[PDB]
């Protein structure tokens, strides 16, 4: 469970990314995508290389999601029931690839937002991205 | 583990900056923290309370030293890491009975504090390099499970 | 998520544990701890060979803990609130473990109740102790 | 990995008795239905749509023999996995770039289905042996990947 703190630390660290949003969302697959080679079979129609813009406005739409889940974080479930179903219905995401997802989003906010990334700050991200992990991967049956 | 010759430049390049009196402690610090189960494992350790408490902590700050420099010389016998940490893995797994997960949220927590010290200059290729040296670690210290 | 035929599911499987529900809750742990001997750290004020009265007592006590949450399925957070409270804070055990312990009580039922552990109800008694084990783990702080 | 001799006994006795035209289709159709994102790997082997329909699915079966056949061999070379497996280990991982995370899956899936063939026979002991098995097996399968 978030706690009162995690939640207001998860949104100001949020906050600060503005602008960026989409850009570290790009990044963040980038990172994925070269450190962890297996999540690129997920994507055969997109040009995984460096400044393909399909990995661009991808990294856009990861963010506003998560955005989505920050601006309803107690209702997350809810909010993010569509996107649920499609990764694990349609898609068939695996659920170990939302840890290196997770885990690449970290690195990303860490090389760019250092004043922000205490460590406090990074349990409460740390907790926040397991729990929209957790209900990404709610729905396989 | 097989590194190409651009990432093991990459690696060792990085590498080189690290402070290593202080970048193992804030490892060993931030894993205590974010994965709070691991603090079963350091009773011994005193005051872990807050995470201002745990950063501060002398003896964090210590053993995090001891830990950096078992990473060092797993970058320096990338073609050998079973032998090089075979007393390790011994350690943590015979005597510790450390669950080998643990390992590699280590790594990675390791990783992060690496892109927290040098931003820009961690780029996705240099952290897919250092992925793949914290996974050889991870696995060399998991050998006595295998 | 469980869905009603997972409900339905897991509803119908315990019924037919029975009586033996404690015998199969101490049965899963000393498969846990013989398997997994990473495990048995938890437990050194107890004696975990076979037929220890120990495992035998505490066997029934997880029982009765996962009948707890098949009687409440549709409110398990608050239902084994307490509990997760002692294992994460308290106790401090490591996440993985739940997988483990989950993975030895569907081999005890498989070895008990083979008319009832069909390829449907082993999937719903999977996603259940997975549920079970995901409330057990939300309160790391 | 390393058997004890009683745990080898254990884990022969029991294989001999093994049905070897069917417990490899069981456990691969269990997979499918218990962690349905695997079948991302298996759109070629048409209806999946429901557990009766993935159980009685004749390339299930036919395929999950081909797996048995592989854990029969690995039983035999408990010494040199890594070697058994090699091929098997580029295909899945190099071609087909399963996350190896699915390789322990299928392990306990088989050892459920051995379980339920054999009743109060899967003594824990047996249990205990089995897992050392398909561990084994897990990672070495993975060795692509170390
Ligand atoms: C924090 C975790 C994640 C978030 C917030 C997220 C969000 C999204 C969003 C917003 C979309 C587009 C939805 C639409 O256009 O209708 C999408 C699509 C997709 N996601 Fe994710 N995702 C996450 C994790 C993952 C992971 C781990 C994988 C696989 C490794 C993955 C694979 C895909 C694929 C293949 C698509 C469809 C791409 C296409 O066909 O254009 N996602 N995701
Ligand atoms: C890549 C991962 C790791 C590395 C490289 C590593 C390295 C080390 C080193 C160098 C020591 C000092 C041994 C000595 O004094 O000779 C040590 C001790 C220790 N490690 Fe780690 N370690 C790792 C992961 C872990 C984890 C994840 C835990 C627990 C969650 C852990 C628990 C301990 C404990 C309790 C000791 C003290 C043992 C003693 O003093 O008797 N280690 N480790
Ligand atoms: C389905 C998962 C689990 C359930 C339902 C469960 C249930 C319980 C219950 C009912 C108790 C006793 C509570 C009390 O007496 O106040 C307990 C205690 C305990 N549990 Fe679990 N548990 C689960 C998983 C685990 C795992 C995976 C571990 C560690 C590997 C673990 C370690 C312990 C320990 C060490 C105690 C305290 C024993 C003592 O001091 O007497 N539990 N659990
Ligand atoms: C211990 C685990 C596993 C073993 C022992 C195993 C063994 C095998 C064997 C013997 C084959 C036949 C290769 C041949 O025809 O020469 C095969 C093929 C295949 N395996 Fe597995 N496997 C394992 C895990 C998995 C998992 C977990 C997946 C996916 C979730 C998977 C996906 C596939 C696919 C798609 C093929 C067909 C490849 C082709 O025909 O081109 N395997 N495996």
């Amino acid at each position: 469970v978030l706690s009162p703190a995690d939640k207001t630390n998860v949104k100001a660290a949020w906050g600060k990314v503005g602008a960026h949003a989409g850009e570290y969302g790009a990044e963040a697959l980038e990172r994925m995508f070269l450190s962890f080679p297996t999540t690129k079979t997920y994507f055969p129609h997109f040009d995984l290389s460096h400044g393909s813009a399909q990995v661009k406005g991808h990294g856009k739409k990861v963010a506003d999601a998560l955005t989505n889940a920050v601006a309803h974080v107690d209702d997350m479930p809810n909010a993010l029931s569509a996107l649920s179903d499609l990764h694990a219905h349609k898609l068939r995401v695996d659920p170990v690839n939302f840890k290196l997802l997770s885990h690449c989003l970290l690195v990303t906010l860490a090389a760019h937002l250092p004043a922000e990334f205490t460590p406090a700050v990074h349990a409460s991200l740390d907790k926040f991205l397991a729990s929209v992990s957790t209900v990404l991967t709610s729905k396989y049956r | 583990v097989h590194l190409t010759p651009k990432e093991k430049s990459a690696v060792t390049a990085l590498w080189g900056k690290v402070n290593v009196d202080e970048v193992g402690g804030e490892a060993l610090g931030r894993l205590l923290v974010v994965y709070p189960w691991t603090q079963r494992f350091f009773e011994s350790f005193g005051d872990l309370s807050t995470p201002d408490a745990v950063m501060g902590n002398p003896k964090v700050k210590a053993h995090g030293k001891k830990v950096l420099g078992a990473f060092s010389d797993g970058l320096a016998h990338l073609d050998n890491l079973k032998g090089t940490f075979a007393t390790l893995s011994e350690l943590h797994c015979d005597k510790l009975h450390v669950d080998p997960e643990n390992f590699r949220l280590l790594g990675n927590v390791l990783v992060c504090v690496l892109a927290h010290h040098f931003g820009k200059e961690f780029t996705p290729p240099v952290q897919a390099a250092y992925q793949k040296v914290v996974a050889g670690v991870a696995n060399a210290l998991a050998h006595k499970y295998h």
